[PDB]
């Protein structure tokens, strides 16, 4: 995963990834990586954070304590959030439990809010769980949209997938100096040889 | 929708009392979404019975009452003077929420 | 356990008017809100029920038109206007929400005010 692209020359604004030090990010390499994506308003994209409060890590996506990966999030006033209450993009409230790290909601019902169950019609209580993001391209400056993309690593006693150190220099001949080619260490002078390797 | 028009109208005798009032309902409406207030002269009201299958979480005892969905019956049994004031049926469920006619008391 | 209500607001036959029901003593977050009317010698007549947790209302047959609430989450207050006031209209007009706390609660509305007292006169 080119991460040079992200930081390096990037017009990604509020590119706080608390858990790995964005400088020399190439040259460290995690197991797997889970590439997230989001929609915010422009003042609730601060919930992402280890728990805090807020209707973002208690009933939406929770961030897990001590967690290690970068999170980046940006302004979209354009590009899928224009006129109108967008059919998408809708909340995820009103759960009887504050959930658990990782797992995900894919399931909708009738909340329970009184000492009976409604049994499947809607009326006193009974509250959907579901109510639509009203934005625009014409809301103010703390409420427009600003997707996030969520890059999560993983600690664990897995081999390392996604890797790749880069790093380049020139090579030179017939002068005593320092190489670590692949790991391998030492001092002398490199010369062209006639000698076969096989592939 | 509103045909309730709570059959007593007012009542008058000292307590040793054995009365009831009835909340008739157009159609059954399912129970556990009831309410019954009680207004009072000039003050808010308030709670005693949710849904005709319980009661609400402190208040005076000595009266508890229950009925079925066209006719949500229920009674009261030597209360004091203090608890005669107005009383007010209500339902959940159905759009518009309605209360009832409401019921008079006497001494 | 408290709510407490704005002041009796005096206005003008058919301009405007909001009142303010400031909850407190429960958790304002996820609950909802009613608001009715009332009278001197007069029946009570339900105008308009609100889920504060996701803005959802519908009204009284007299009261689609010339009514919409207003949410103001902040400040734990609940506004709610009309317009086109008519003379028939001093009425108190309350407001009631239940007891809740967790995400389930009690079902009767036991939390109430004490309402304005609202004069469209000269």
């Amino acid at each position: 995963a080119d991460y040079s692209v992200l930081y390096n020359s990037a017009s990604f604004s509020t590119f706080k990834c608390y858990g790995v030090s964005p400088t020399k990010l190439n040259d460290l390499c995690f197991t797997n990586v889970y590439a997230d994506s989001f929609v915010i308003r422009g003042d609730e994209v601060r919930q992402i954070a280890p728990g805090q409060t807020g209707k973002i890590a208690d009933y939406n996506y929770k961030l897990p304590d001590d967690f290690t990966g970068c999170v980046i999030a940006w302004n979209s006033n354009n590009l899928d959030s224009k006129v109108g209450g967008n059919y998408n993009y809708l909340y995820r409230l009103f759960r009887k439990s504050n959930l658990k790290p990782f797992e995900r909601d894919i399931s909708t019902e009738i909340y329970q809010a009184g000492s009976t169950p409604c049994n499947g019609v809607e009326g006193f209580n009974c509250y959907f769980p579901l109510q639509s993001y009203g934005f625009q391209p014409t809301n103010g400056v703390g409420y427009q949209p600003y997707r996030v993309v969520v890059l999560s690593f993983e600690l664990l006693h897995a081999p390392a997938t996604v890797c790749g150190p880069k790093k380049s220099t020139n090579l030179v001949k017939n002068k005593c100096v320092n190489f670590n080619f692949n790991g391998l260490t030492g001092t002398g002078v490199l010369t062209e040889s006639n000698k076969k390797f096989l592939p | 929708e509103i045909v309730l028009t709570q059959s007593p109208g007012t009542l008058s005798l000292s307590p040793g009392e054995r009365a009831t009032l009835s909340c008739r309902a157009s159609q059954s409406v399912s129970s556990s979404y009831l309410a019954w207030y009680q207004q009072k002269p000039g003050q808010a009201p308030r709670l005693l019975i949710y849904g005709a299958s319980s009661r609400a979480t402190g208040f005076p005892d000595r009266f508890s009452g229950s009925g079925s969905g066209t006719d949500f019956t229920l009674t009261i049994s030597r209360l004091e003077p203090e608890d005669f004031a107005v009383y007010y049926c209500q339902q959940y469920g159905n759009s518009p929420w309605t209360f009832g006619q409401g019921t008079k008391v006497e001494i | 356990m408290q709510l407490v209500q704005s002041g009796p607001e005096v206005k003008k036959p058919g301009t405007s008017v909001k009142v303010s029901c400031k909850a407190s003593g429960f958790t304002f977050t996820s609950s909802a809100v009613q608001w009715v009317r009332q009278a001197r010698g007069q029946r009570l007549e339900w105008i308009g029920w609100i889920v504060v947790g996701s803005g959802n209302t519908n009204y009284a047959q007299k009261f689609q038109e010339r009514v919409t609430i207003t949410r103001d989450m902040s400040t734990s207050t609940a506004y709610m206007e009309l317009s086109s006031l008519r003379s028939e209209d001093t009425a108190v007009y309350y407001c009631a929400a239940p007891y809740c706390s967790g995400g389930s609660c009690f079902d009767g509305f036991d939390i109430w005010g004490q309402g304005t007292m609202v004069t469209v006169s000269s």
